């Protein structure tokens, strides 16, 4: 059960970070206009 | 220097993963609402899935009664549902990892809030998605407005309901009887046919359907003949072309001409922008209307409010529906209550 | 661990589990008076299970469903010298607890956990040791109602969803009798405590338990299965 | 159970249960609730409503009261299905 | 008209009904398909002047991108129109089809041919005490229902139902 | 005659809105 | 309830709230007043 | 410009006009917290007008003195509304004040200059320029500080404030010993939202609350001094959209979550919310209500503690899933509460039986009989109880009203700032107005399939 939550937390975590980091990485630049 | 940085950083491994992240070359789109939509959406639909094909009963009221609710367990399409998670549990969180086993877990309903959880993230997240496409796109960015109206019910019956009322037990079932037993009990203890707001999502319903048909119907009747007979006319339209495919004037002038000439619409851009707006406001009331009643501001009470000179109660049909508001809450939970007054 | 329990407060306790735990007695020394003229009276009983065993067609081990609400506490009784054999008749508290194992395969087994009028002789040191017999209550009471609106003191006296079976004389709806027909049946589970521990200043016991016990008939549809619990207990010795 | 010989004497009727009968029941003679009924409940079951009487703990009001009421008490074999809700039977209003 | 919903469902169990079903399935999906219509019509709108205000910019030219919003949905949903015949027919057919179905249904309640019961899960909970649905739960709700409006919502009747032998639960 | 004050009140910042507005018009 | 002095003044202060919503309502009379909506 | 040739915007959408007028839009601003504090003065006045000495706060539909009082103005030990001249005092105050801001607001609307950009460079500003975007912040967030600070120093040295868990029933106290261990705040900040964890909502004294505040002063005061003599970083810069509508989406995203955060603040916490005030809980008037019965019929003579109920569950006393003796029924769902009037009869393990069956005092009693009969449940015109009661009862709990018109205005908030930042974006990017017909991106991409 430790495990799993271990697993988890690592998942989330991850996926958590990808996002934060990745809609740091000039994303208003992300546009056909520029 | 303005509003936007315009620049760029130079063919990196992150700097790849972000253009592949964000790439419009995709099949389906994968913004970083999708690196939350994804995993999230799978895990919900796994579970959902499993459950409610082969999960033993769950004792939703916590009085160690278990409801079954899946296929394998004498259900059928209609009567098979998710149950919602243990009343003794409440708004506790109740991970599989909090649980001494699966067993457990099962028991007590996690299932549900598992699913739910992750439901509303990847269901916000798909919103976020719908604006991030749209920006991707070089479009207008108001269509997660129009979907954020669906993702505010859903989040009033699986979310606000159950922490105005205190327990998931109390969110919607995720299931089709489950959500009538939802509506009835609802009915019951907070009148809700009886709320404007819900009369403002019935109008938005309605309303909706009915300008959705007379649309349709109205281009349909207009359109412009390009075609043989008895071919489809939906070959006269092809993918792409410039030229419109109907004669908007003569719509415009059959709807002049069906009430009065002031009621119709000339403006295309305007008709499109009240279709779509007048069911999300509805929606958009009636999720409010779920979640304020979810702290108890229940819906118009009439109850005996006409009296005659003696003294008398002279009913109304409201008393009527307060029969029936009656026979649901006596009849409700039958083995839940031990007390007269039902506050939670 | 009673003065443990007493110095921590309530948020300290609040969620950790301990709440459900019985007290532990670190002494295995000394001996607890017992004038067989003056009266006396056993406080604080609290018995904890550990192990629920099921038997099936000797005992299984199960997996327990309903989380930390099973253990009997605060169980309140006379202990009297009657015609010089020690007798501990139980009275008042926390005496009962539902609570629903799991036994391979999937079916439930629900039981009430009870200790309700135990009449237990004495046979106080650590060599003494408490034996008895004791009523189960029915696992639903009165007013209970089945899915379908039936129960003992209230609800449906047939099956309402079959009016067509219910309309032609002699059968009848004599076949769901048994199932129209709700029973509230006490039975009996039988117990046997054992001592091991005795504090003679606090004037504590503690030691193991083995409870046996009958167990949920659905109102008399189905028949009960035997239930095994095997635990530790806790009490005090106070003078009437 | 389907058939109960002595639900009349619940509290509907002119006559009262002392062995099952609820606390409310008592209502309908002035002076029992709520000691009396409170008194007779905890005493209970008795083999004839006379050995109420024989109580310890009972008030010489109580025992007043309780011999008028006397004439109006009755004591059937009690039954757990109603004698486990003596006080409280999930009846209000 | 609340009565009269609250009076079918605790008599009829219309909810359980297949047509009211598909009659929802109408409503809502017309509702739906309004609010995306008009919010892709006017998210996907071209850029035919200065102002802010987009009303003012509007011909045989499309106001509006068929392709961007196809690319669009394709990407968001997996599949979308291409056809705009097509869409505004679909955006006819499905409210209407859904009165047309509910309609079906509620013949057949005129004559009490309901879609009241599962007799499989009926049978089962007869014989088996510990078997419970949340169909059989809205069954027990009919049947509160039933009883207690039955008194007010017909006084032609004269129906007598003594405290007695009104179906509660427990305390309630 | 509590209710006479008050709906005189009420008439009077009523009306105070529309006369700013109508008094600014005519300048 | 209100000082005894500042009773006189209970009527006029039962109008106070409402005002802002007033203010509210006021704009469009100035729009209207003006030429657009 | 004030017209659709010359802005763009039609009436409707006239508010946006004033985008990158400096001077109309401080005036709109100060126009209208005039309005606030308008309504602030204006209400409370009505609230002192409309109060009825011998009756709780919470049964006369006010939700401004609950405030006032918790704040510790003329109450007397239990919650007694004695003085309501306090009231009148701060009424009175808010009310010139808005006077004084309403004049302001509509010099600066309509006399004063467009931009203040020109004859002033101050209070000039572009949307543009992150460093005066930043000092505005800065010296905002250090006002909010020395707000908190105001609270704290009330609660410290001037008379005090109420506090309901106060030793001797609830009554103003002078906070002397404030929680200042970060371990213990930020343990608030970094705890779960669910049950029996409540997040930052479950603070259950003042001394965590003022300490709290303390912190949060210090905090805002030292980001204030952070802001003004700082500029963003290069991420920041890179990841944002500086502009004025983007701010503004910000902010109401902010509001948003502040406008839930507060919602569930007047629902669930009875401890910045007395209950003597407010009035009851959800959880405290069922608790309140099994309470109620509980000692009813141990009065009648049963053994509560193995009393029975119909499922085999304890009628009036059963277990949490974690052990915890607590009140059987549905509010075994409410077992978190958490209440002045019940934790005297709270021990280690839950309840304590002993104390439930002997030192169970009148006054609590009287606690739980009118709290369950004061139950935040209530009709849209104010017919008091569940939805079958009748008309007799005008009540509405102060809890409901706060909470449901919160969530209502969080909610909206939210949309407003989907719709804003949405439009920020595509303003930024240059595409709000619509798709170019000569540069439309999809053309110049590859088909899907
Ligand atoms: C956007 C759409 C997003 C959809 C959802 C996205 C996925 C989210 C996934 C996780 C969601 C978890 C939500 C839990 C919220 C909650 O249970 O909140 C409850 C908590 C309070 O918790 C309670 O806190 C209480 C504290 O009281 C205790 O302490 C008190 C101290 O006086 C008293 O003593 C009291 O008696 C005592 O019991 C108890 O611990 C309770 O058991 C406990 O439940 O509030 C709080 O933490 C603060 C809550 C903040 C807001 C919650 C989210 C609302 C979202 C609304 C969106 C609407 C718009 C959508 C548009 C589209
Ligand atoms: C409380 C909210 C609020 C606030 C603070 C403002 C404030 C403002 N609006 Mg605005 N507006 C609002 C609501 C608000 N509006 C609403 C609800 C609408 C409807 C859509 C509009 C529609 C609108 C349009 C279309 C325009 C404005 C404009 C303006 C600005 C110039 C006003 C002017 O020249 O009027 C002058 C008004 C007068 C001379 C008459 C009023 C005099 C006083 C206030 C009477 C008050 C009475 C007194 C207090 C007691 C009695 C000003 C900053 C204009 C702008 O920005 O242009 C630069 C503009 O063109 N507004
Ligand atoms: C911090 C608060 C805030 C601020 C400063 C703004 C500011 C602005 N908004 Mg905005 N907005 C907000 C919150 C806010 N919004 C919220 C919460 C929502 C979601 C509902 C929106 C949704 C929104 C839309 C959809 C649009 C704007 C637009 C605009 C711009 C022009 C606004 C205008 O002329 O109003 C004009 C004011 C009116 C027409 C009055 C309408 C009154 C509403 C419909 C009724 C509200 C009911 C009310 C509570 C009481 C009922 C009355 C009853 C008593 C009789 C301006 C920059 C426009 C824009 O993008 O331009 C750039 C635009 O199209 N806003
Ligand atoms: C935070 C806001 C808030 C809250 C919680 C309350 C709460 C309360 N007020 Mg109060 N009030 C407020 C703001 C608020 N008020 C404001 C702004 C004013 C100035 C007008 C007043 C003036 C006022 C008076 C004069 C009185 C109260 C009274 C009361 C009490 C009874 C309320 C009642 O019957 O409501 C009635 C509720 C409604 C009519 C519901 C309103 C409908 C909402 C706004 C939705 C409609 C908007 C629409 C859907 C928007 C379209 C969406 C669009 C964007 C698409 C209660 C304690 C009464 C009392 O007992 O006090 C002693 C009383 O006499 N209030
Ligand atoms: C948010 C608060 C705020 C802010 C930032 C300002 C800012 C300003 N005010 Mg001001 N003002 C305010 C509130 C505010 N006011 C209020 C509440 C009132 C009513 C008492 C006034 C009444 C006022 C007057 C009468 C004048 C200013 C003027 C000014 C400008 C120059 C003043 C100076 O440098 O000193 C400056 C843009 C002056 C100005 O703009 O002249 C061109 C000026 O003559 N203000
Ligand atoms: C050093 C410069 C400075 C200072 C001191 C202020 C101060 C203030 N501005 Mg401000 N502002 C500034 C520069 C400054 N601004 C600039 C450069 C701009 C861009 C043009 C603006 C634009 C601006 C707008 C648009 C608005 C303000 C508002 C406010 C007020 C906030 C009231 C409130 O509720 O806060 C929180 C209040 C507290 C936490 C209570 C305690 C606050 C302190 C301790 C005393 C407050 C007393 C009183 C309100 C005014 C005295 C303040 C002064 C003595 C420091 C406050 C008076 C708002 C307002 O309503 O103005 C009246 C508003 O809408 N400002
Ligand atoms: C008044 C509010 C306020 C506002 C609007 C800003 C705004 C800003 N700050 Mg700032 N700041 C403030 C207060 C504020 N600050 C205070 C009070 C302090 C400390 C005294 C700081 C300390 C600070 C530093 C040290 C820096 C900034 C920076 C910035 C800029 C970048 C913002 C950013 O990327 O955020 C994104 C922020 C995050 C992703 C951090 C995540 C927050 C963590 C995870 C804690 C939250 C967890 C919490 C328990 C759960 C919250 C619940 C919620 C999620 C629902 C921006 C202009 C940066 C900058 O550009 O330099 C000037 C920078 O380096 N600020
Ligand atoms: C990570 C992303 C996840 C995205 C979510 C998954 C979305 C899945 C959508 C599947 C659509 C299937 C369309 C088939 C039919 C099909 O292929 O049509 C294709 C059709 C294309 O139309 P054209 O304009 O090309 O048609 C022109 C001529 O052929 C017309 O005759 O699309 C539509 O008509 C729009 C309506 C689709 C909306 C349908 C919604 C149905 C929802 C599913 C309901 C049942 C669910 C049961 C669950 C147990
Ligand atoms: C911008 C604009 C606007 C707005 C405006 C506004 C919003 C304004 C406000 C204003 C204001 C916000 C004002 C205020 C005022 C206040 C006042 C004027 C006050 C007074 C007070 C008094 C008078 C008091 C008295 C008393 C006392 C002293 C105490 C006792 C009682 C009594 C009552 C006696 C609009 C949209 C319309 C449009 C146009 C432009
Ligand atoms: C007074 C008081 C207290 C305290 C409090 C405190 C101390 C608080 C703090 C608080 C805090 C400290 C908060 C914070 C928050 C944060 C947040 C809320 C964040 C947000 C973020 C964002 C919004 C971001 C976004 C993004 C992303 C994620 C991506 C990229 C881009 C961007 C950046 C946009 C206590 C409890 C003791 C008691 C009661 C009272
Ligand atoms: C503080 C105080 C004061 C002041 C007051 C005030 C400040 C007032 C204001 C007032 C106001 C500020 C008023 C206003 C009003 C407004 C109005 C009255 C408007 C409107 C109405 C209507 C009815 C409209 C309608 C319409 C139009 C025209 C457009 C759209 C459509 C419709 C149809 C909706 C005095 C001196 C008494 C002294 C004592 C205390
Ligand atoms: O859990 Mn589902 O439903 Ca809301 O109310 Mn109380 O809890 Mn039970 O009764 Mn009625
Ligand atoms: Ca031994
Ligand atoms: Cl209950
Ligand atoms: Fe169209």
């Amino acid at each position: 059960m430790f495990t799993l939550k271990i697993f988890v937390y690592s998942c989330v975590a991850f996926f958590c970070s990808l996002f934060i980091f990745g809609f740091l990485s000039n994303d208003p630049s992300r546009n056909p206009n520029r | 220097m303005t509003v936007t940085l315009e620049r760029r950083e130079s063919t990196s491994l992150w700097e790849r993963f972000c253009s592949w992240i964000t790439s419009t070359e995709n099949r389906l789109y994968i913004g970083w609402f999708g690196v939350l939509m994804i995993p999230c959406l799978l895990t919900a639909t796994t579970v959902f899935i499993i459950a409610f094909i082969a999960a033993p009963p769950v004792d939703i009221d916590g009085i160690r009664e278990p409801v079954s609710g899946s296929l394998l367990y004498g259900n059928n399409i209609i009567t098979g549902a998710v149950v919602p998670t243990s009343n003794a549990i409440g708004l506790h969180l109740y991970p599989i990892w909090e649980a001494a086993s699966l067993d457990e877990w099962l028991y007590n309903g996690g299932p549900y809030q598992l699913v739910v959880l992750h439901f509303l993230l990847g269901v916000a997240a798909y919103m976020g998605r719908e604006w991030e496409l749209s920006y991707r796109l070089g479009m207008r960015p108001w269509i997660c407005v129009a979907f954020s109206a669906p993702v505010a019910a859903a989040t009033a019956v699986f979310l606000i309901y159950p922490i105005g009322q205190g327990s998931f037990s109390d969110g919607m079932p995720l299931g089709i009887s489950g959500t009538f037993n939802f509506m009835l009990v609802f009915q019951a203890e907070h009148n809700i046919l009886m709320h404007p707001f819900h009369m403002a999502g019935v109008a938005g319903v309605f309303g909706g359907a009915l300008f959705s048909a007379m649309h349709g119907s109205l281009v349909t009747s207009s359109l412009i003949r390009e075609t043989t007979e008895n071919e489809s006319p939906n070959y006269g339209y092809k993918l792409g072309q410039e030229e419109e495919t109907y004669n908007i004037v003569a719509a415009h002038g059959y709807f002049g001409r069906l009430i009065f000439q002031y009621a119709s619409f000339n403006n295309s851009r305007a008709l499109h922008f009240f279709l779509g707006l007048w069911p999300v406001v509805g929606i958009w009331l009636t999720s409010i209307g779920i979640s304020t009643m979810a702290f108890n501001l229940n819906g118009l009470n009439f109850n005996q409010s006409i009296v005659d000179s003696q003294g008398r109660v002279i009913n109304t049909w409201a008393d009527i529906i307060n029969r029936a508001n009656l026979g649901i809450e006596v009849m409700h939970e039958r083995n839940a209550h031990n007390f007269p007054l039902d506050l939670a | 661990t009673a003065q443990d329990v007493r110095q921590l407060s309530y948020e300290q306790v609040k969620g950790t589990g301990l709440a459900n735990r019985c007290p532990e007695v670190v002494s295995s020394k000394g001996k607890i008076s017992l004038d067989k003229t003056k009266k006396y009276k056993v406080v604080d009983l609290c018995l904890e299970p550990k192990q629920f065993l099921v038997e099936e067609e000797e005992f299984v081990d199960t997996k327990l469903m309903t989380r930390a609400t099973y253990t009997l506490a605060n169980i309140e009784g006379e202990l009297v010298n009657e015609n010089g054999t020690w007798k501990f008749i139980e009275k008042d508290g926390m005496d009962y607890a539902a609570t629903t194992v799991q036994i391979p395969g999937g079916e439930r087994v629900p039981f009430l956990f009870s200790i309700k009028k135990l009449v237990a002789s004495l046979n106080i040191s650590t060599s003494t040791e408490l034996g008895g017999e004791f009523k189960v209550p029915s696992y639903r009471t009165g007013m209970f109602l089945d899915p379908k609106g039936r129960g003992m003191a209230n609800g449906y006296d047939m099956a309402v969803a079959l009016p067509a079976l219910e309309a032609d004389g002699a059968v009848g709806q004599e076949v769901l009798r048994k199932e129209n027909d709700k029973v509230f049946q006490e039975t009996s589970g039988r117990i046997e405590l054992a001592v091991n521990k005795v504090d003679p200043t606090s004037n504590e016991i503690g030691g193991v338990f083995v409870s046996e016990q009958l167990s949920d008939t659905d109102m008399g549809a189905k028949e009960p299965k035997k239930l095994l619990l095997k635990g530790v207990f806790y009490a005090r010795i106070l003078p009437s | 159970r389907i058939d109960y010989e002595g639900i009349g004497y619940l509290g509907g009727g002119d006559k009262i249960d002392v062995n099952n009968a609820n606390v409310r029941a008592y209502r309908k003679f002035p002076g029992l609730y709520p000691t009396a009924a409170k008194k007779i409940v905890q005493g209970g079951p008795y083999g004839t409503p006379d050995d109420i009487l024989k109580n310890p703990e009972l008030s010489e009001r109580d025992k007043e009261v309780i011999k008028k009421y006397m004439d109006r008490f009755v004591a059937l074999p009690p039954t757990p299905e109603y004698f486990t809700d003596r006080v409280n039977n999930g009846i209000y209003k | 008209i609340f009565r009269f919903l609250l009076f079918l469902q605790g008599f009829h169990n219309w909810t359980l009904n297949p047509f009211h079903m598909m009659g929802v399935a109408g409503i809502l999906g017309g509702a739906l398909l309004c609010a995306i219509h008009g919010a892709t019509v006017e998210n996907t709108l071209f850029e035919d002047g200065e102002a802010s205000d987009t009303f003012r910019a509007f011909q045989s030219e499309e106001t509006y991108s068929m392709v961007t919003a196809n690319r669009f949905w394709s990407q968001i949903f997996g599949v979308a129109f291409a056809n705009k015949r097509w869409l505004h027919f679909f955006l006819l057919f499905v409210p209407v089809t859904g009165l047309w179905v509910s309609s079906i249904g509620i013949v057949g309640l005129a004559l009490n041919l309901r879609a009241y019961d599962f007799v499989s899960q009926e049978i089962r909970a007869a014989e088996d005490p510990e078997f419970e649905t949340f169909y059989t739960k809205n069954i027990l709700l009919n049947e509160g229902i039933r009883a207690w409006m039955a008194a007010q919502d017909q006084p032609h009747e004269n129906f007598v139902f003594p405290e007695e032998v009104l179906p509660r639960g427990n305390a309630l | 005659w509590q209710v006479i004050v008050q709906l005189v009140f009420l008439a009077l910042i009523i009306t105070t809105g529309p006369v700013i507005i109508v008094y600014l018009s005519t300048r | 309830q209100l000082p005894e002095t500042y009773n006189i003044f209970a009527p006029i202060i039962d109008i106070m709230p409402v005002i802002p919503i007033l203010f509210l309502l006021l704009a469009f009379v100035w729009q209207a007043a003006v030429g657009f909506r | 410009g004030r017209s659709i040739e010359s802005t763009g915007f039609a009436w409707w959408s006239g508010n946006a006009r004033l985008i990158n007028l400096s001077g109309k839009l401080l005036g709109a601003h100060v126009a209208h917290a005039g309005l606030i504090v308008f309504w602030t003065g204006a209400m409370t006045l009505f609230e002192t007008s409309h109060f009825i000495p011998e009756k709780p706060l919470y049964e006369q539909g006010m939700i401004l003195l609950p405030h006032l009082a918790t704040l510790g103005w003329g109450v007397a030990p239990g919650g007694e509304i004695v003085n309501t001249y306090p009231y009148f005092a701060t009424g009175v105050i808010h009310l010139v004040s808005s006077a004084v801001l309403g004049f302001g607001g509509i010099y600066h609307s309509i006399v004063g200059p467009d931009v203040l950009e020109d004859s002033f460079s101050f209070f000039g500003y572009d949307w543009r320029d992150k460093n005066k975007m930043t000092t505005i912040l800065g010296i905002h967030l250090i006002l909010l500080g020395i707000g908190a600070f105001l609270l704290v120093i009330k609660a410290l040295f001037i008379g005090g404030i109420y506090d309901t868990w106060a030793p001797g029933g609830g009554d103003i106290r002078f906070i002397t010993n404030p929680t200042l261990n970060p371990a213990i705040i930020f343990s608030y900040l970094l705890k779960s939202p669910f049950g029996g964890e409540g997040w930052i909502v479950g603070v259950n004294n003042m001394e965590d609350v003022i300490g709290g505040h303390i912190w949060i002063g210090v905090t805002c005061v030292i980001g204030g001094i952070w802001h003004i003599l700082t500029r963003p970083f290069s991420w920041a810069r890179r990841a944002f959209v500086w502009s004025g509508e983007a701010y503004l989406s910000y902010s109401l995203g902010a509001l948003a979550l502040m406008g839930q955060t507060a919602a569930e603040y007047a629902w669930y916490n009875n401890t910045v919310y007395p209950s003597e005030f407010y009035g009851p809980t959800a959880a405290e008037a069922s608790q309140a209500q099994a309470f109620t019965f509980l000692v009813r019929d141990q009065r009648l003579g049963a053994n509560i503690a193995s009393t029975q109920g119909p499922t085999g569950l304890g009628k009036y006393l059963m277990r949490s899933p974690t052990g915890e003796v607590i009140l059987g029924g549905e509010t075994m769902r409410f077992w978190d509460l958490r209440a002045p009037w019940l934790e005297p009869l709270r021990s280690s393990n839950g309840l304590d039986l002993n104390k439930i069956k002997n030192d169970i005092q009148p006054w609590q009693e009287r606690r739980a009989a009118e709290y369950m009969t004061h139950a935040p449940l209530g009709s849209l015109n104010s017919v008091g109880g569940v939805a079958t009661e009748i008309n007799s009862v005008n009540y509405v709990s102060p809890r409901s009203w706060l909470t449901t018109s919160h969530f209502f205005l969080g909610f909206f908030i939210f949309i407003g700032h989907l719709w804003h930042a949405g439009r920020a974006r595509a303003a930024a990017a240059g595409f709000e107005k619509g798709i170019n017909r000569e540069n439309e991106p999809v053309l110049s991409m590859r088909p899907l399939d």
